[PDB]
RNA sequence: GUGGAACAGUGGUAAUUCCUACGAUUAAGAAACCUGUUUACAGAAGGAUCCCCACCUAUGGGCGGGUUAUCAGAUAUUAUCAGGUGGGAAAUUCGGUGGAACACAGUGGAGCCUUGUCCUCCGGGUUAAUGUCGCUUUUGGCAUUGGCCCCUGCUCCUGAGAGAAGAAAUAUACUGGGGAACCAGUCUUUACCGACCGUUGUUAUCAGAAAUUCACGGAGUUCGGCCUAGGUCGGACUCCGAUGGGAACGGCAACGGUUGUUCCGUUUGACUUGUCGCCCGCUACGGCGUGAGCGUCAAGGUCUGUUGAGUGCAAUCGUAGGACGUCAUUAGUGGCGAACCCGAUACCGAUUACUGCUGCUGUUCCAGC
RNA sequence: AGAAGCGGAUUUAGCUCAGUUGGGAGAGCGCCAGACUGAAGAUCUGGAGGUCCUGUGUUCGAUCCACAGAAUUCGCAUUU
C-alpha cells in the first residue's frame, strides 16, 4: 500500500524590466538575464507563507482546504531558485493555477513563476532537472566558447 | 591449474559436429543423446548465455523475417489442421 | 415425483468493456512513465555517357592533359515517429525452484563407531527332504531346513494438487460432526491373504479391587503331587465384578531402525579500479612506454545488466467521439461497465475479500390429479 | 504520509507485564475502602475490576496443543 501524490517543479524567473537600459539579443545572454539570482529573504517558510496567502486570497477557503491537505515544499534552495511542491493528483490543477497567479513576494516584487515539470515521483523530476540544467550548461558553454 | 588431462587409452573421445544453418541464421551442434547433457550443463555457466523457449524461438523466427511450421505455415496439411 | 420463486454450501472460470484521435522543445527523452526505429553499403572501388586540345591509323577507334554537365528502384523528402502501461488476486507467506548433472544421497575432506552385514519384512500359500504319532497301495496332523510367489493410483525436480474405496454391508475402511453433495484425522489402493511400529511419560482429587495388559475375589476347563465316593494345593487360559469419559495394549506429547551419524566450503555473476605474469622497443640486478590483448586475486566503486509495466519519498494519466451490455422513461433520452484490490525478480500450488455465469445438493412456499 | 518484498519476536484486568504435567485464572501500578495523621504523602490491609485476539477441532477439561482468519512489532550498516 502507498500514496499516489504528485510533485511539481517550479522556478522563479525575474523579468528584466529596465526601460532606460538597453538589451542584448541572444539565447544564453537572456538566460543569464532571467536566471540572475534569488534575493536575500527567500526560504522555505517564506515561500510557503506567500503561497498560502495567495491560495487564500485567490482560491478561497474550501479550495484552500482541499489544497492544504498535502501542501508542502519538499526541496528548495535559494542558490538556484528551483523548488518542488508536493500535492495530490486531483488538486494538481489547483496547485498549478495557484502557482500561475503568484504576483509578488512581500519583500521583492517584479517576478514570475514558471511551473516546469509535474510527475508522480520526485526521483524522475530530479533526473529531468539535472538534464535540463545540463542543457542550460550546454547553451551557456556554446555562447561562451563563441 | 584447473583441468583434467587427456589419455589416449582411457578417456572417452567423442565425435563433435558444429554446422551453420543458413536461413535461420543460427549455429546447430549435434551429438549423441547421453553425451548432450555434459556438453549442455557447461554451456550457460559461461555468464553470458541464456536458454530459449519455443515461443522465444518463434520470436527469433519472427525477427529475422523467417517462417515457422506450427504457426506461420497455413498452406500445408498438418499446419492448417493443427493451427485451425 | 414434477415446475416456478427465495435463501444457503461447494466446484470451475472472467475482470482497466473495446476501438479511434490529441496532450509544448535545434534546449531534438517536459501529456505521468518505459522501450525501439544500431549486425554501417545506391553491384557510384580505379563508376557510365559527354566537352576542348594534341598524337597515330582510317571502314570502326584508342591514349594523355584540363575544367566539369547528367544519372544512382515510387524524377521527392536528410531533422520524423511507433507500441505498451495493473491482477486474480498483485493482499495473504504456507511452501519450493532458478545450487545439484534422472539416487551419481550434487561433490570433496576430517573425526567417531555398532567399522557401512551384496542382510530379514514379520507374516500367508505351494513344492522337496527329515523325525515322531494314528490308518496300513497309502493318507492325515505337528516341528525344522531350502527354493519360489505377495500390490511405485496419476502429473511433477521440488513444494503440492486432485481421482476411487463393488477383493465382508444398507451410511460405501475406521471415528466424530454436516442439511446433503460432503469436511476433518488415522489409512489402503489390480493388496485375486491381512497387518494402526517400538519406547518413555501423562489421564489431576474422589470413587472403585485396580489409571495401565502389577496385584486381588468368584466361576469353568486342562495338567501334576497327597489321595480315591472326584476333598485339598500349585501353574496356565477364558469370562465377570456397582465407581468414573473409562479398564479399551484406548486418547495425548516427544524420539528413531529406513541406503551409518555429525561438521565444514562453494557449484553465482557482469562492468570500473589496483597489483602480478606473458609477447614488442630502450636499458640490462629486480626497470620503463603502448596494445582500448589474456589469466588469477581483492575492493559496502556501480547494477534502470530492467521484465511484450519495471518503480525505487514508490509512474501506470486527463478528455472527446463511436460500438456493446444492463436498469429507469412524461418522445427518447439519462445513469452505470463495478466490488476486492493494487507490483517491486520471475514461476507455480493452496487460503482469504467481492460481483456475474454455470452444474449439483438441502430447506421453505405455491398447484396437476 | 516515507511503500514493496524477507526473516525473528509477540497479543492475558484500565495500564505495564508474569505465568502454564493441561485441571486456581494472577502480581505491580491505578481506582475505591479500611488503617494511620491536626491534615497529607509514604508504609500496610481488604475489595471492586477478565472477549486470556477471534474461530474450528482434539480431550473428560483449554491462556497452554493442532489448524484457520486477523494482527502487534523489530531489524534490513538507521535517529527520518
Ligand atoms: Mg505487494
Ligand atoms: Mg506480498
Amino acid at each position: 500500500v502507498r500514496l499516489k501524490s504528485r510533485y511539481i517543479l517550479f522556478e522563479i524567473i525575474f523579468p528584466p524590466t529596465d526601460t532606460n537600459v538597453e538589451e542584448s539579443v541572444s539565447k544564453a545572454d537572456i538566460l543569464l538575464s532571467h536566471h540572475r539570482a534569488s534575493p536575500a529573504d527567500v526560504s522555505i517558510k517564506s515561500i510557503l507563507q506567500e503561497i498560502r496567502r495567495s491560495l487564500s486570497l485567490n482560491l478561497g477557503d474550501y479550495g484552500s482546504a482541499k489544497c492544504n491537505s498535502l501542501l508542502q515544499l519538499k526541496y528548495f534552495s535559494n542558490k538556484t531558485s528551483t523548488g518542488i511542491i508536493r500535492c495530490h493528483r486531483e488538486d494538481c490543477d489547483l496547485v498549478i493555477m495557484a502557482l500561475m497567479l503568484m504576483s509578488k513576494i512581500g519583500d521583492v516584487d517584479g517576478l514570475i513563476v514558471n511551473p516546469v515539470k509535474v510527475s508522480g515521483t520526485i526521483k524522475k523530476i530530479e533526473q529531468f532537472a539535472m538534464r535540463r540544467n545540463s542543457k542550460i550548461l550546454n547553451i551557456i558553454k556554446c555562447s561562451q566558447s563563441s | 591449474k584447473t583441468t583434467v588431462p587427456f589419455k589416449e587409452s582411457d578417456d572417452p573421445s567423442i565425435p563433435l559436429v558444429i554446422i551453420r544453418r543458413l536461413k535461420t541464421r543460427d549455429w546447430i551442434v549435434v551429438l549423441p543423446w547421453f553425451w548432450l547433457l555434459p556438453l549442455w550443463h557447461l554451456l550457460n555457466r559461461i555468464p553470458r548465455m541464456y536458454h530459449i523457449g519455443l515461443r522465444q524461438f518463434q520470436q527469433i523466427q519472427y525477427e529475422n523475417k523467417q517462417l515457422y511450421f506450427p504457426d506461420d505455415y497455413p498452406f500445408t496439411q498438418l499446419g492448417y489442421i493443427e493451427n485451425s
